[PDB]
């Protein structure tokens, strides 16, 4: 427990790291996560929105 | 520019809605800055047969 402040940076950016690939799996309000089945699978207003 | 379509096709020519007619014969990007102006023409256009 005595490297703490240097393990808790190294924890803090991992953690920082792994949030913002989960977000780039979100759906943010959208059918999917997926840019390939929603060009596919959409009329190009609704893809496109 | 100037068309003849029957009722059900007058709602396919539009910006970004697809179709039948929109696909091989007249075709409007989403960029149609213009604006459609359309009326009834079966009374002059229309005959038996």
């Amino acid at each position: 427990s005595a490297l703490g402040k240097l393990q808790d940076v190294v924890n803090q950016n991992a953690q920082a790291l792994n949030t913002l690939v989960k977000q780039l799996s979100s759906n943010f309000g959208a059918i999917s996560s997926v840019l390939n089945d929603i060009l596919s699978r959409l009329d190009p207003p609704e893809a496109e929105v | 520019d100037s068309f003849v379509i029957r009722g059900d096709e007058v709602r396919q020519i539009a910006p970004g809605q697809t179709g039948k007619i929109a696909d091989y014969n007249y075709k409007l990007p989403d960029d149609f800055t213009g604006c459609v102006i359309a009326w009834n023409s079966n009374n002059l256009d229309s005959k038996v047969g």
